[PDB]
């Protein structure tokens, strides 16, 4: 799995701005997305229990759990996950779901600087799964397939335009951080003509 | 006096290359680096039982003031590995690839006389080891 915590890619980076290779070397969960666990029911009646555990466990009280619900309703992830994500950050009001931007947050700047930045080992190591290049486009799609307008229309009565535009903001930067890395990876200049007409689809 | 001359350098190598690699990063071209760096053979060969075995009796037998630095090294060797031997087995190896982990275990764990000599080790004064050895049984718990 991936650590679902901020602290340690925040830490990374303020590295590089250190660079130990033994934080790196944690290496792929710099994936950008979170592919394989979305919301899962099988998930939640381990939740609902309010006994969960982590890929020790934690008793999981009455509020923790709504907390967590929302995580999973709002960005359809995996309720497990969703908590990682509560414990990892200080635990006030929707911290989670700072976590869960912030943590893509780095991840991404993180590539970004060492694709664009580096001309190294590392820049070898991050690119030679040949995981990051098939991702970024993937990438970019996570981004928009359209879950922040359903729940909006479905909100049409009661609605809390001030969250959704928080979410937008996240989004937005990631895309943007996401052109970085894509430009980067151009300087970087991988192989050859099948990336461009899959781009050019893209 | 020419063993411990040949033997102090070996472990202050072993233990730089330990500090060789950023486990944080990840804890908290990068697959070409994780091959270059010197941590990943290091482990492996640790993890060989001639190796292994060496520097736990380097333990087992403590103490010039010089062999006493051997000492430190031993531990500080046997703490790192310790804290990071998961991420070897579960982030580096996999990224490189050889093989595994159980023999080192068997050998701490089970060998009585190196968990005795750290509990020894707690109340001497030399903080480096002190301090260390009590934080090896922590791992090894």
């Amino acid at each position: 799995s991936a650590a679902s915590l901020w602290g340690p890619y925040k830490d990374i980076w303020h590295k590089v701005g250190l660079l130990d290779k033994i934080l790196k070397k944690h290496k792929p969960d710099f994936i950008s997305l979170f592919k394989n666990p979305p919301k899962n029911v099988q998930q939640h009646e381990k939740v609902q229990k309010a006994s969960t555990e982590g890929v020790g466990t934690r008793l999981l009280p009455e509020q923790l759990i709504k907390e967590a619900f929302i995580l999973s309703d709002l960005f359809d992830i995996g309720e497990l996950a969703a908590v990682e994500l509560l414990l990892a950050g200080e635990h006030q009001q929707l911290v989670a779901v700072l976590l869960y931007w912030d943590g893509k947050r780095c991840i991404a700047n993180s590539l970004k600087a060492l694709i664009q930045s580096r001309r190294p080992e590392l820049a070898s190591m991050t690119t030679r799964f040949t995981g990051l290049t098939y991702k970024v486009l993937t990438l970019v799609s996570q981004i928009d397939v359209n879950n922040e307008f359903e729940k909006l229309q479905r909100e049409r009565g009661l609605g809390s335009e001030k969250h959704r535009k928080e979410v937008s903001d996240l989004i937005k930067e990631c895309r943007q951080s996401l052109a970085e890395s894509l430009f980067a990876w151009a300087c970087q200049s991988p192989l050859g003509k099948e990336d461009t007409l899959l781009l050019i689809g893209h | 006096a020419e063993k411990w001359e040949v033997a102090e350098v070996v472990l202050e190598v072993f233990y730089k290359l330990l500090r060789d690699y950023e486990p944080q990063l990840e804890d908290f071209g990068e697959e070409i680096i994780a091959y270059k760096p010197p941590g990943f053979s290091l482990m492996y060969h640790l993890l060989n039982e001639p190796m292994l075995e060496l520097a736990l009796s380097l333990l087992e037998e403590g103490v010039k003031k010089h062999l006493e630095k051997a000492v430190q090294h031993c531990l500080a060797l046997l703490n790192l590995t310790l804290q990071k031997e998961n991420l070897f087995m579960d982030l580096l190896r996999e990224s490189q690839l050889v093989c595994p982990l159980e023999q080192l275990l068997q050998g701490i764990n089970p060998k009585a006389d190196n968990v005795v000599n750290i509990a020894r080790y707690l109340y001497h004064g030399n903080p480096e080891l002190a301090f260390e050895s009590a934080k090896i049984l922590c791992c090894i718990s």
